């Protein structure tokens, strides 16, 4: 079976905006990446092993929103640029990489996945450059190897005048030492 | 700051399927 | 005749 | 939901159809130059291309369009109208090997499918299954390439 993914909107931005004050989260949670957001943007959480990742970037040191209440970290590492909370109860779990693969399958916000090609512990070039535009909301979501394992997490872009040509990304190395310190 | 919200999903874990009526 | 539509397939498996 | 695989038939046979590129792409020795069925009466082919075995129309209602592959990979996956998935190694540029051959009826009635990459990519349109003595053991297939230059 490829690599195939679908994406549902479980919220609109006022009961967003709520359910954030509250920190009192209540619906059904599915899926192995979940689309986050704050009061001031929104991107990507991918579960791998039963903790919940995210761009520091993103999610700055804030709590996540949980039927029992807000749920404080377990780990932050402003320098790795990553924070991770326990993974929501509901959530299925990626599990790292496992086959050295150079040939990588990013998730986009919009469920679409697309092909990059290893070229670094941190880089991949896209196969097809997109537009940025394509781009953005995607921080903290999951790069796939070809047999749906996790590579790395994307964290920016490497855009030439509004194309992105590359990607940086976090490899799950980086998320076992985090979890280490 | 507040808590960081789920407001959408993403499932990777889903097959081929013919779509019920 | 025409070429008839009797059923569809959605490769992510989304429910929805 | 939106599905970009369409399970279609005539008065003689079934087989299936992909939307790739906003048309719906099918088999030429399936649906011949018949036109399509819709709500507000036939909708005549785009594209009709007997040499090839390719003909398209506008992508009907409840369709969403595949992406074509761009990532060379020759590990191919064929979906059936059952939804099932078959890996098929890619063996040139209109051929490929099941991993695991099946009998060819497994195959039969997905001529028209899509033969995606690990990404989920459109590489080919499912043309014909090659089986010896009724087991399907390869295939032969429409490379995307075709589909992008017939338009
Ligand atoms: C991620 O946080 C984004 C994704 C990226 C494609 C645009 N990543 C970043 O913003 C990172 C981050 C800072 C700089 N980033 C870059 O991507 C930059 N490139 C870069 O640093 O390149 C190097 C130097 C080569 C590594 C760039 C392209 C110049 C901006 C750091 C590295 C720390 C993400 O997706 N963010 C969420 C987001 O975009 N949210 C918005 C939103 O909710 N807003 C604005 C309200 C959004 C969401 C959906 C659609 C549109 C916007
Ligand atoms: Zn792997
Ligand atoms: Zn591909």
């Amino acid at each position: 079976a490829p690599i195939t993914a679908y994406a549902q909107q479980t919220r609109g931005l006022l009961g967003c905006i709520i359910t954030s004050l509250t920190g009192r989260d209540k619906n059904q949670v599915e899926g192995e990446v979940q689309i986050v957001s704050t009061a001031t943007q929104t991107f990507l959480a991918t579960c791998i092993n039963g903790v919940c990742w995210t761009v520091y970037h993103g999610a700055g040191t804030r709590t996540i929103a949980s039927p029992k209440g807000p749920v404080i970290q377990m780990y932050t590492n402003v320098d790795q640029d990553l924070v991770g909370w326990p993974a929501p109860q509901g959530s299925r779990s990626l599990t790292p990489c496992t086959c050295g693969s150079s040939d990588l399958y990013l998730v986009t916000r919009h469920a679409d996945v697309i092909p990059v090609r290893r070229r670094g512990d941190s880089r991949g070039s896209l196969l097809s450059p997109r537009p940025i535009s394509y781009l953005k909301g995607s921080s903290g979501g999951p790069l796939l190897c070809p047999a749906g394992h996790a590579v790395g997490l994307f964290r920016a872009a490497v855009c030439t005048r509004g194309v992105a040509k590359a990607v940086d990304f976090i490899p799950v190395e980086n998320l076992e030492t985090t979890m280490r310190s | 700051k507040g808590s960081v919200v789920i407001v959408g999903r993403i499932v990777l874990s889903g097959k081929p399927a013919i779509i019920p009526k």
